[PDB]
């Protein structure tokens, strides 16, 4: 039932501005951190900014700071992200999301996302890609530059829409994930394993920590069909 | 008349409201002060709710001792610490 | 938006009700356990609006330690030590 | 202004019944502890009854309980005494007080008083029963307890046909109206109230109260007379 509609896009000058909004429903608005999160268009995924949930806490990603500006309306339930002296490393598709709790940095919902066109701890998936058959079985694995403390996420991404939240703290799935998925590891070694590949199973898998700023994703793991 | 779940909801809040302000450098010493009072009283580190803090918390030398950090996760104590203080746990 | 007045407030209400309720009857050990609890952890004993309640709480060994007879007399502190856990002292 | 206003009261006959009521007025009734203090026909004072401010907890003097029920109305802002299976003991005059604090036992505040007739433990010891002083002079009434208090000793002072009126609290500290001349010190057991440069007004019954440990116990009193 939660819903989250991101307006603002697209095309701008080279030290342009944009302003992003989000309009947030289905939830209570007021109880929750929320984010800007930014897929380029060599699909990383990337966190751009965070605001509190009474709005007076903000926090920005290093290469956005001093030129991004957050804001939110808990009375109008939306969300708002000013772009100001844009680069061209600021393309991509911004997502609005929500938190998984009040503020631990993980990703619970997400917007369908609006394009925006201008013209550290390392997570390592090992494997871009991974052909596999139907009813198969996949490891995908996740490495962190540093102890993560099992404060790592599982996304799942098919093409054109957003990416949808498999597992939180390395191994809890979400509620609709299926018995199929399962997540494992510690410290630094993280795994998302999928048994009995299923068709709407081939997506870009991506794995996200939420132990040190900036919440830093990995690049994906592409599961293609053969 | 007082109830224990809306003032422990409450306690919990406030802490949260520390730890946050706590957390950004500035005159924001008192919450400062606030947190490593709680800290200290409680025998606790962090909040289950503003769990991405807890970095920050611990860089800005609020959790100098206490083992948060169990088997191979740190969790985060102070919610659980005051539901115990009004339970009488 | 919780302010620190009020918590304080509710806290120390809270403490006088739990305080009340311990002294009053032995099969009320959930009240006696909170008062407990709040005595250990903020070293504190007695109630500063419920005073008259001192000699029963004692009695009742609600407080084991802490010195609390200062001078010739007997300062109840909890209210005291729940101002300060929201100051930031103690 | 602090009011209370007892009702009630009258005369009764062994093993009755008498339901005493006092209105409250002046202050927030909700935030006190309310008690009931009888006098005695040989002037002595004696807490009977208090409860709690919501009202769920109640406290009794030995003597009273399981004949005696209190309870309160805080919407209506009244506070009632039922009173059943009488004894010649409960004959006297019968005083609404609201405390001090919450709940420290010192009665800051004081009604008119109901009388009940009835047709036919720390002891604090006021070593004299009178003083004969002349006006203008200076007095020094004793008080001595039985076990140590803790300075939680309380001075009243009372003239005939009134209520008794709160002097000092907490041993040594004066209540508001109350002048210079009057002073309380002491500890532990021993407490002493002096009046200096004595007016006309001062000619009264003094009396101490413990609040240290239940039952609130008074001293028999001292008069002071002209000579």
């Amino acid at each position: 039932e939660v819903q989250l509609v991101e307006s603002g896009g697209g095309l701008v000058k080279p030290g342009g501005s944009l302003k992003l909004s989000c309009a947030a429903s289905g939830f209570t608005f007021s109880d929750y951190y929320m984010h800007w999160v930014r897929q380029t268009p060599k699909k990383r995924l990337e966190w751009v900014a965070t605001i509190s949930d009474g709005g007076s806490y903000t926090y920005f990603l290093d290469s956005v700071k001093g030129r991004f500006t957050i804001s939110r309306d808990n009375a109008k339930n939306k969300l708002d992200l000013q772009m100001s002296s844009l680069k061209s490393e600021d393309t991509g598709m911004y997502y609005c999301a929500r938190d998984g709790n009040k503020y631990s940095a993980w990703f619970a919902y997400w917007g369908q996302g609006t394009l925006v066109t201008v013209s550290d701890i390392q997570m390592t998936q090992s494997s871009s890609s991974f052909s596999v058959s139907l009813g198969d079985r996949v490891t995908i694995t996740c490495k962190a530059s540093e102890d993560i403390y099992n404060r790592l996420a599982w996304y799942q991404q098919k093409p054109g829409n957003a990416p949808r939240l498999l597992i939180s703290g390395a191994t809890s799935l979400e509620t609709g994930v299926p018995s199929r998925f399962s997540g494992s590891g510690s410290g630094k070694d993280y795994t998302l394993s999928i048994t009995s590949l299923q068709t709407e199973d081939f997506a870009t898998y991506y794995c996200q920590q939420y132990w040190s700023p900036p919440w830093t994703f990995g690049g994906g793991t592409k599961l293609e069909i053969k | 008349f007082v109830n224990k779940d809306q003032i422990a909801k409450d306690v919990k809040q406030f802490y949260d409201q520390a730890l946050q302000q706590a957390v950004v450098d500035d005159d924001a010493n008192n919450a400062k002060a606030v947190v490593k009072t709680f800290h200290e009283t409680l025998d606790c580190c962090g909040s289950s709710t503003l769990t991405a803090l807890t970095t920050s918390v611990l860089k800005n030398n609020l959790c100098p001792s206490g083992s948060n950090i169990i088997s191979n996760l740190f969790k985060e104590d102070c919610h659980q610490k005051i539901d115990d203080l009004f339970s009488g746990k």
